[PDB]
């Protein structure tokens, strides 16, 4: 009957650990206004938000081509994946010079 | 080759012992099988490559030799023995001997002559049923 | 030729599985710095792992007549109570001992009618079972030497001739690099018989109008006149003239006292040794 | 030379599904900046996942000998309450910890006669089921160095 | 994982490449009456692994 | 360069045409022999099932 | 959509174009009383997927 880790709830497990996310919001809204200011709104933003244009034009250019670059690498066309069967175990079973292929 | 272009310590500190543990302990478990009681790298990347380039050497000083196969001055056996001795490589099974020869004389006998029957048997049998279903026929 | 030819590839195995590599890069460039290094080589085993070891200069000690012949060595090892073999374990009670407490042995070689003898000592007694004999041209302990004069122990290195070069290029170097770190400190001068005051340069903003002149401003500077493509030139020159003298299949293409001091007695001790143990055939007499 | 060659496939395959490759790249760049690292390999099985792992500097203590031998080696680890095994679990009474509450875990490697010895230590008591032995050449425990001076543990 | 995931299926496709080329070259070596083929082709194979 | 084994004597020329001889008054004869035994064969069992 | 669709039938198209390259180049051996020519097809034709 819920008990532990569930003595209290779900809404109150998650406003204790919501204090540990504070430096990393703010580290992140800090990398994210030289790049791309809309990348990474705040959570009170609305309709009425007005993003300013930064003086230069050099972290737009890197950041995208990193993030092509690395999906191209990780994901290709062609399956990445393999699905072995461990060997000498159809050495010791098979009776013929065919299993290993068909399997 | 690319990758074996050096433009030495940790081979001995990282490499010879995670060998020495995974062959004791994937023995113990039944997915090796079992080693004879007593029986890296440097010369491993290497390992397979020198037989390699040892092998090819000996294929293309092999291939020259055939042009001089119809001179009658020329003891080609003993030739081909120390063309194969200057290279240090081994000579356990790359030259016939005075026996395993006439065995390939009589295989080669006995593949020829079963083909040679066989397509004269089936010629003559349908030539000669042709024929009679012919006779047969002509008078209708 | 064909038989003779399977005793050398079962000689050049024999040093790939004991890892006989990695002592020679060391010896290798102990000699160009030192000048000397010792190598033993451990009796063989048919099924254990037997590696070569390596002496520095620090621990070993040699005596050689003018002639050029040896005829002493003695060597020096620290080892703990617990690495030992129980066989001499036996012989010391282990009362006075720790775990953790060092021993210190030594090896003797002495040369006695044309032949060798050697044995081991710890705390001043002899270790019973470590005697024995070799012939007068299989000693298994090979001193090197690289530079060899006539009439000394031991030998010179080759870095030895180059030493003022270096020290006249580590001179000059250090200077020009020195005089980099003193041109690259900001230091303002205004004139003390002059109108501008340094107050009002101090507290403006980013764009302003202020009263002052020109004229009354300055930086300090380092006038130093050809006074640096010479000693630049000078290095560039020695730089060069030590590039020319370290190098700076093709086995023949690329390329001699060497042959006779280290690659051929290995090989005097590895044919001697393996017959013995029973990894080669009996080859005949003198042949 | 067939069954050679057919050995050294399976022991390739073997380390290539079990992942070696994350922990050695990082082990690679301990070197360069410290210089010291150790690895450890777990128990192989038939059909579960057992990778690789890695300890830095700050882990683990070594004492060598003036000839260059390992006597001793102790690692440091630090788990929850409700992350360890059943088997460890059942010599401790639940009622005085709480879930997320931390544990020190010791092992202690010796040498002791020609072989190695391994025993288990939590709080102050020592785990049962965890006894063993090694032979002198099978230990899987790997210190690795890059710049080795003389009498000195830790290589630069 | 990713390491051998593209040559994973990679590896095999040279190998019987490189098989196939060094076999295409012994067909001038076939009317030699000295030379063990069988022997010579399993010597051959096994140096590649 | 030596020539122990690159040229052949005056003697020890005979065994080759010996050898040669051998090889091909086996394998014609082997061969002949295949070709004709199926014709004759052959002929008869189409003489005798044509008849039908 | 276009994950794969505009390639969707040229990734077919080049496999099978591959294929065709790979099984040309086998005529040579056909004469070459050691070797298994149909398990040797299917192992090439295994190793593309």
């Amino acid at each position: 009957e819920r008990e532990g880790f569930a003595a209290e709830g779900a809404k109150a497990v998650y406003d204790r650990l919501k204090n540990g996310r504070q430096p990393y919001e703010t580290r992140a809204q800090n990398c994210a206004a030289v790049t791309i200011p809309s990348l990474f709104p705040k959570e009170s933003d609305n309709s009425s938000t007005e993003y300013t244009t930064p003086w230069q034009a050099v972290g737009a250019r890197c950041l995208n081509n990193l993030a092509a670059k690395l999906m191209l690498a990780l994901f290709p066309q062609s399956p990445w994946m393999r699905l072995t069967v461990s060997e000498y175990e159809a050495k010791t079973l098979s009776q013929d010079s065919e299993a290993a292929a068909r399997v | 080759v690319a990758g074996e272009l050096e433009a030495s310590v940790q081979s001995q500190e990282l490499q010879l012992p995670i060998v020495r543990v995974l062959m004791n302990q994937l023995q113990s478990a039944g997915m090796i099988p079992d080693l004879p009681k007593e029986a890296s790298t440097g010369l491993e990347a290497l390992g397979r490559g020198q037989d390699l380039e040892k092998l090819t050497q000996a294929v293309n000083m092999m291939t020259g030799l055939q042009p001089l196969s119809q001179d009658p001055d020329i003891n080609l056996p003993t030739l081909k023995l120390r063309l194969l001795n200057a290279l240090g490589i081994d000579t356990a099974g790359l030259l016939l001997t005075q026996d395993e020869k006439i065995q390939r004389m009589a295989e080669q006998s006995s593949q020829q002559a079963v083909v040679q029957g066989a397509s004269a048997a089936g010629a003559n049998m349908g030539a000669a049923v042709g024929q009679g279903a012919g006779e047969d026929m002509a008078q209708a | 030729d064909e038989g003779l030819a399977m005793v050398e590839r079962v000689l050049m195995a024999y040093m790939e599985t004991n890892s006989f590599r990695v002592p020679l890069f060391e010896a290798l460039k102990q000699l160009i710095v030192s000048g000397n290094c010792l190598l033993y080589i451990p009796e063989p085993e048919q099924g254990t792992y037997s590696p070569m070891r390596m002496y520095r200069l620090v621990s070993y000690v040699v005596q050689r007549d003018a002639f050029g012949n040896i005829l002493q060595i003695v060597t020096l090892d620290k080892v703990a109570f617990s690495a030992l073999p129980e066989d001499v374990k036996s012989q010391l009670n282990a009362d006075d001992y720790e775990p953790d407490t060092e021993l210190e042995v030594y090896t003797h070689i002495y040369r006695q009618d044309d032949e060798y003898l050697r044995y081991e000592e710890v705390e001043g007694i002899e270790v019973a079972g470590t005697e024995g004999s070799y012939p007068l041209t299989a000693c298994p302990y090979i001193p090197v030497r690289m530079v060899r004069l006539d009439g000394e122990d031991y030998g010179r290195s080759y870095c030895e001739e180059y030493l003022g070069d270096l020290n006249s290029l580590e001179t000059i170097t250090e200077a020009i690099t020195k005089m980099a770190k003193v041109a690259s400190k900001v230091v303002g001068l205004v004139n003390p018989n002059g109108i501008t005051q340094p107050r009002r340069l101090n507290k403006a903003a980013t764009g302003e109008f202020v009263a002052g002149r020109v004229e009354d401003i300055n930086f300090l500077q380092l006038t130093k006149g050809q006074d640096f493509t010479i000693a630049k030139s000078v290095a560039d020159a020695i730089e060069q003239r030590l590039g020319w003298a370290f190098l700076l299949v093709a086995g023949e293409l690329e390329a001699s006292v060497q042959s006779q001091e280290l690659q051929l007695p290995i090989v005097r001790v590895l044919m001697n040794q393996l017959q013995s143990a029973g990894m080669i055939p009996d080859l005949p007499k003198e042949a």
